[PDB]
């Protein structure tokens, strides 16, 4: 061994392992085996605000700090005409309370 | 130890002495009148800040 | 605050009583005895800048090149008996006796200085490791002890060369002589030297005084020399049997450090002064209040390196104001210190009791709500003394260039008051009386605006906008842009609706203090410190008529009394007007008239001080300052000529080069305000008296004489010398590596180097800074205000801006610099003599040589070399791939012409290609290098080298060393290059084959000195005699002395001068009376 | 072929003046500092500053403008090459909408995906990315952190770009999974056409 | 630069040659995936952030600003010093640059 | 930042900062120069000045 890696070969290796990570599934709102949706009985205007707050919370957990610098919830612009995918509505357009 | 010149009182802090001397003009009756004026106007809800009714 | 703490402790010796507290135990005993932080670092740097150690003396000799034995000569052998030799008979030898001897560099190694400098170049002989002095700068990314990055080679050589120059800053101090008694030298004097021994050193110093027995190379060289050129031959002495002034000696010394110390001696002797002009300059600075005296007799040629030009003072002043830009906490202790010093000197004494003693005689009626005597004494409350703010406000006159004394808001009457308000009238008088002593330019517009802020609704005058209206607080007017133009165009004031405001401005415009001036110091011995003003002259806000008589006594014929009288006259009109108040009754009214009559009568010697005396104290103190003055032109009552800023630059902005073109857009604005108290200034103006009898010549004689024991200004001069020398050394040495704007001559570029950057050039700058601070024993901060910026494109200038937009600027010329001169000279002589620092030019060739020849690898025959324009040579480079062979066919390689060629023929590599693929080539090439005739020449310009010797009578092989080297080449670093060089013999020896791989390209064997040093001749080896081209003086009788052929050799022997001067304290020579 | 960046690039250089005005970032910082200097100039826009802070203000703003910070130089030269190197190795290859400087008309506001054909008509089933105020999902930042990172930052003093990126990019390519994604996209496209 | 030297064969096989269209449709799947969800995007963005942090030669310290602004030792007796004001506003204690 | 109306927000921040000394011509009666710059997030709100 003579040549040290000048940026650090394993230190790049861990970071590119982390950057390798594939695309996370988002399967809610889609029909299951039987024909039902796979969501949580939440309408989307609370659902997307909920998952945005949870993504900011996971971002703060990923950082060492307690309050996250980059945030996704209450950024400064409003998001009232917004709706994500979840399992309130079926494919047909009605309420999946049954 | 710090002692003020009016009232001969003695304290241990020079900031306490300065506040004490600041607590310590014109005629005695004029001070009487401004004290009774400010005491008359000290707690009125003009200077003071901070089921029914159809 | 003066108080008393309730203490613990009871005893008193005299009167045998016991008491309450130690705080008055000590006073009672006294009655018995009577009766019967980087900011702190730079602040202390300014207050006591540590002086350098310039003048340092060398006993012994000046030589940085020693001759070192490498392999020992045989004392016994069969072909020649031992009686031929000289080591048999133990006769000391001038040059080292050995079989092979080389010369290497090593700093002083024969010196007896009093003060060392931890700055040295100690190079081992080239048989062992010598890489550790070529990695001292940037190689903190190399594991290998034996490794070094090639791109750092030029920077390392330049830093080591700066160390080599920086060490030889001494002067060859004289010791003494002794007349010979042996007939070796016919009657020639021999020079002694101190130290623990003196035996071998005489034979070391003087070669040709040895004997000549035999046909050895040493004695054969010495026998063909010139006889008389040894020892003392010239001197100069003045007094009867005293110390000789200087001599010249014929000793061994290389011409390089002789030239270094000669140019250093001349540079130092430029700065010499003599005690007569010391006496003249000090008397001129004292203005004849204190005289001193120099002797009038033939001296002993004293040495006092003190005189400099004005450029050094200006440049160091720029650097110091650039250091202290925008803090105010550096400049606060300076003003406090000048305040303490002037408080010690000044002849007056302040007592506030004049105010009480007068104002207790004003008329009164005691039945009023108020009468103004108690109000003036309450609002003036003069019971304390504590008058240091007066001296602070005085000494800000020296430094309107950096500091602006203003008045705090607490001295302003709380968002205005009433004219019928008595305490607000007194606050107006305190303020408007205190205002003519500060250095702020908006002081007169504050002086006007306080009155208009006071009176609102009584009289209203046209204002400027809706923002800075009449009811604006008066402290907001602190730029010349915010002057209400009704104050300038006074006809805009309604002359019949606002009479009291019209005439107040008439008092301002006529009577606000006009600036004047006075001279100080001299530019004869020390320099001219100012730059925005002409030299020698001092700017002051108030007219200064000199004293007619030396016994002062009170009169009223001056500007401050006239100012006070007109202010009192306006307040007399203000109480006299029938519209403002008839409302006060006649007793209080007439009491006001009497109070103002006594106030316009009041006696004080303080305006006489500020008119006739106080600039004389200022002109006396202004030469003896650690922080010399820095001023702007004072102007009153002008929109135009008021300055708005002052700023310093550090570097050039763009591709533009000339600082006159690059200045105004790129600076660092310097300046702080400074709050003060007005009523302290007011009482210090109003109540100041003198001693009851006094004469000025006696008073200032005793008051000024004791501060003339210092050497502090003469220390500051040397400090500024080293400052300006180091900044020119920085710009030259950074210009050596990076593309800068200054005209230099880049020498060392055959050495490859890093494509530099701002961070790398800044790094190299602070290595230079650590070297310069390690030299001369300076621990305080120096060159860091330029290290903060970019070191690559520096410039030094300054300007202030007039309010219209006119820009006066000063660009001082950088003076000559002998450290940079010596560095350029040593770089030139290193370019022509590079082998001594362990460097070989050119490159190497890798290939097998089985032969019985004895040629030296540092001087190969030209059959074994090839270059770019050699027929049948493949030159490689960037696009280089290796295609493997198949089925026995040869693997091939990509040419830069796109061709493919087998592993044969003469090849040329850049070193970077080998470094980038240093692994993958090793499993491809080495088996073809060891056996096949694949021959590779790797160009790298410069490298440190390693020597290995062998007996030629046996077998030798280099594949272990070369396999080690080819393996240990790293993309970052390389190891040093080994060589297999034979050993010269003297008798006929048997030949044996040897196998060599690493050959140099051109001649690099300049470091050799002599071969075998004992025999009549050297047979079958690399042979070279003692170099006659060095000892020019011994071998050329036509050549006169003081003749050096320095730009190619160093000659190892010349004449050198030797001084015996003396560096005394200033009080040891010149004293007062 | 191209990677749409909101900043101008430059060939890879290391030696250049720290004070360069060809650099758009350093030009922007110097001119904004000069403008706020011009705001302070005459003191007129503010009363109440009872001391004359204009000298200290111009001093500290000029001291900010003259600074060693090599971050704008990094963002001009080195960072676009790094993004171009990283960009083919991504599990989610980049999805870019065109940058505009100051045209009002060429600003994109809505991104949507249609499932139907061009010829037929149906009810508008708008894709769910359209239901956003901005063009996408928002993301707040720390302007303090952006400013201090732009305002301070420097290089290692042994920097050779060839050696650095040679050691650096090599183990990153050792974790390439581009080729698996190229196998994956076949399955995706075939599944789409079988579905229709 | 890279190279991949090899022997002349015929039955060697690696299936990797695709067209533009499959990449485009995989992009449209992966962007329909996002589904107006914030948790779905932030691991990719955070890991490429860490990868930039480990690939960058540019390191950042706030002590350049601290050494330039030579205004320290904040007395409580203050005259609203703007240099110390911007030092307290920029906060060079932090070292978070995500 | 990738926000397209960032120059408009950079202008409007100083426009809001200078409420009291310098004014601009305005579009309708509804808005005010003293509007916070957070609202100008979409190009249909850009000022013609």
């Amino acid at each position: 061994e003579h040549y040290k890696a000048r940026p650090g070969i394993a230190s790049v290796q861990k970071a590119t392992e982390s950057a390798e990570l594939p695309m996370k599934n988002n399967d809610e709102g889609t029909p299951d085996k039987r024909g039902n949706t796979k969501g949580a009985l939440v309408n989307e205007h609370v659902e997307a605000r909920d998952e945005a707050d949870d993504a900011t919370k996971k971002q703060a957990k990923d950082t060492e700090k307690a309050k996250a610098q980059v945030t996704y919830s209450d950024t400064g612009i409003n998001n009232a005409n917004e709706l994500s995918r979840s399992g309130n509505v079926d494919n047909e357009g009605g309420s999946n309370q049954k | 130890g710090y002692q003020c010149h009016v009232c001969s009182a003695v304290l241990f802090s020079p900031l306490d002495l300065d506040a004490h001397v600041a607590s310590h003009l014109t005629s005695s009756e004029i001070q009487r009148h401004i004290t009774e004026f400010i005491s008359s106007w000290q707690n009125h809800p003009i200077v003071q800040v901070s089921k029914t009714a159809q | 605050p003066p108080t008393a703490s309730s203490g613990h402790g009871y005893q008193c010796h005299v009167c045998s009583a016991v008491l309450f507290s130690p705080l008055d135990l000590d006073a009672h005993v006294a009655s018995h005895g009577l009766h019967g932080d980087v900011e702190n670092r730079k602040t202390a740097q300014l207050l006591h800048a540590d002086t350098p150690r310039l003048v340092t003396w060398d006993a012994g000799l000046c030589t940085s090149f020693k001759i070192v034995p490498i392999v020992p000569a045989q004392v016994p052998q069969d072909v020649l008996a031992y009686t031929f030799f000289t080591s048999s008979y133990a006769i000391q030898s001038p040059f080292p006796e050995a079989a092979v001897s080389r010369i290497v560099v090593h700093t002083r190694w024969a010196s007896n200085v009093d003060f060392d400098r931890d700055s040295s170049v100690i190079m081992a002989p080239p048989t062992e490791n010598n890489i550790h002095l070529f990695k001292q700068l940037l190689n903190t990314e190399t594991l290998s002890v034996r490794g070094a990055n090639p791109l750092m080679f030029r920077a390392n050589v330049l830093h080591m060369l700066l160390e080599f120059v920086l060490d030889n800053l001494y002067l060859n101090r004289h010791t003494g002589f002794s007349q010979d008694h042996t007939p070796f030298t016919e009657g020639a004097n021999l020079r002694s030297l101190p130290g623990p021994d003196a035996e071998k050193w005489y034979s070391i110093m003087y070669p040709t005084r040895m004997g000549t027995p035999n046909v050895s190379k040493i004695c054969n060289f010495v026998a063909s020399c010139v006889r008389n050129r040894v020892g003392r031959f010239d001197r100069a002495q003045m007094m009867n049997g005293a110390m000789s002034e200087w001599v010249d000696v014929f000793e061994t010394s290389d011409a390089l450090t002789v030239s270094i110390r000669g140019r250093w001696m001349a540079r130092l002797a430029r700065m010499n002064i003599n005690p007569t002009e010391i006496e003249w300059a000090l008397t001129e600075c004292a203005q004849g209040y204190v005289t001193v005296t120099s002797p009038y007799a033939p001296s002993v040629n004293r040495l006092m390196p003190y005189r400099i030009s004005n450029a050094e003072r200006q440049i160091s002043q720029i650097i110091r104001v650039m250091n202290i830009g925008n803090n105010a906490t550096v400049i606060q202790p300076v003003l406090q210190d000048i305040s303490v010093l002037l408080q010690r000197i000044s002849p007056l004494q302040i007592d506030p009791t004049i105010i009480s003693n007068t104002m207790s005689t004003v008329s009164e009626s005691t039945t009023q709500t108020l009468s103004p005597a108690s109000s003036i004494l309450g609002k003036l409350r003069p019971s304390n003394s504590d008058f240091s703010s007066f001296r602070v406000a005085l000494a800000g006159w020296l430094y309107n260039g950096v500091v602006t004394t203003v008045i705090d808001d607490s001295s302003y009457p709380k968002d205005g008051g009433s004219v019928t308000s008595l305490e607000n009238l007194w606050d107006f008088f305190i303020l408007a009386l205190a205002l003519p002593l500060t250095t702020d330019p908006c002081a007169p517009v504050k002086a006007f605006m306080t009155l208009a802020n006071m009176m609102v609704g009584f009289e209203t005058i046209p204002m400027d906008n809706q923002i800075y209206t009449q009811s604006r607080r008066a402290s907001a007017f602190s730029t010349p842009h915010t002057w209400p133009r009704c104050f300038m165009n006074i006809q805009l004031i309604s002359p019949i609706d606002a009479p009291i405001l019209r005439q107040w401005a008439e008092i301002i415009h006529r009577y606000w203090p006009n600036p004047s001036q006075i001279r100080y110091g001299t530019p004869n011995v020390f320099g001219s410190a100012n730059l925005f003003t002409p030299p020698e002259v001092l700017l002051l806000p108030i007219d200064h008529q000199p004293a007619n008589v030396t016994t002062p006594t009170l009169d009223f014929t001056n500007e401050l009394t006239n100012w006070r009288a007109r202010v009192c006259e306006l307040m007399k009109n203000l109480v006299d007007n029938q519209r403002y108040q008839p409302g006060w009754t006649q007793s209080l009214v007439s009491s006001m008239r009497g109070t103002l009559g006594k106030l316009k009568l009041i006696k004080s010697m303080t305006p006489m001080y500020l008119q006739q005396l106080a600039p004389v104290e200022l002109a006396v103190i202004a030469p003896m300052l650690p922080f010399p003055p820095f001023q702007v032109p004072y102007v009153r009552l002008d929109r135009d000529r008021v300055p708005t800023m002052v700023g310093v630059t550090r570097q050039s902005r763009d591709t533009i080069t000339q600082p006159a073109l690059s200045l105004s857009t790129t600076n660092t604005t310097v300046g702080v305000p400074l709050a003060l108290d007005a009523r302290a200034i007011t009482v210090a103006l109003l109540s100041g008296k003198y001693p009851p009898d006094l004469v000025t010549n006696v008073w200032y004689a005793d008051a000024i004489y004791p501060m003339y024991a210092d050497t502090e200004v003469f220390s500051n001069l040397q400090r500024d010398v080293i400052t300006c020398e180091a900044v020119q050394t920085l710009v030259t040495l950074v210009a050596q590596i990076s593309e800068t704007q200054y005209p230099v001559d880049r020498y060392l570029d055959w050495i490859p180097s890093l494509r530099a950057s701002a961070a790398t050039a800044a790094t190299f700058a602070e290595w230079v800074n650590t070297s310069m601070k390690t030299a001369f024993d300076l621990s305080d901060m120096l060159l860091e205000p330029l290290l903060s910026g970019d070191p690559r494109m520096t410039q030094l200038a300054i300007q202030y801006q007039q309010y219209n937009g006119r820009t006066f600027n000063v660009i001082p010329e950088m003076p000559g610099s002998v450290i940079a001169d010596c560095v350029q000279l040593t770089a030139e002589v290193f370019n022509h003599e590079y082998n001594l620092f362990g460097i070989a030019r050119g490159d190497i060739i890798i290939g097998r040589v089985q032969s019985t020849h004895l040629w030296s690898p540092l001087a190969p025959p030209p059959d074994l070399v090839f270059d770019r324009d050699t027929p049948g040579v493949h030159i490689f480079g960037r696009d280089c791939r290796i295609s493997f062979g198949m089925n026995g066919a040869a693997p091939m390689i990509r040419d830069e012409t796109g061709m493919m060629v087998p592993f044969e023929g003469n090849w040329i590599f850049p070193l970077a290609l080998w470094q980038m693929n240093t692994r993958y080539f090793n499993q491809q090439f080495d088996a073809w290098i060891k056996t096949g005739e694949l021959r590779i020449r790797i160009e790298m310009g410069a490298y440190p080298y390693m020597l290995h010797y062998y007996d030629p009578r046996q077998y030798a092989n280099a594949w272990n060393l070369t396999s080690a080297w080819l393996e240990e080449i790293t993309p970052t670093s390389i190891p040093s290059v080994p060589f297999m060089v034979p050993i010269s013999s003297d008798h006929d020896i048997s030949s044996a084959p040897a196998v060599q791989y690493i050959i140099s390209t051109e001649y690099n064997d300049r470091s050799l000195f002599c071969t075998n040093s004992s025999s009549p001749q050297t047979i079958a080896g690399p042979d070279k005699h003692i170099p006659v081209e060095r000892y020019n003086i011994l071998t050329n009788p036509d050549a006169p002395p003081t003749q050096i052929q320095l730009p190619e050799v160093v000659d190892l022997y010349n004449v050198v001068t030797r001084y015996a001067y003396e560096t005394p304290p200033i009080t040891a020579v010149v004293m007062g009376v």
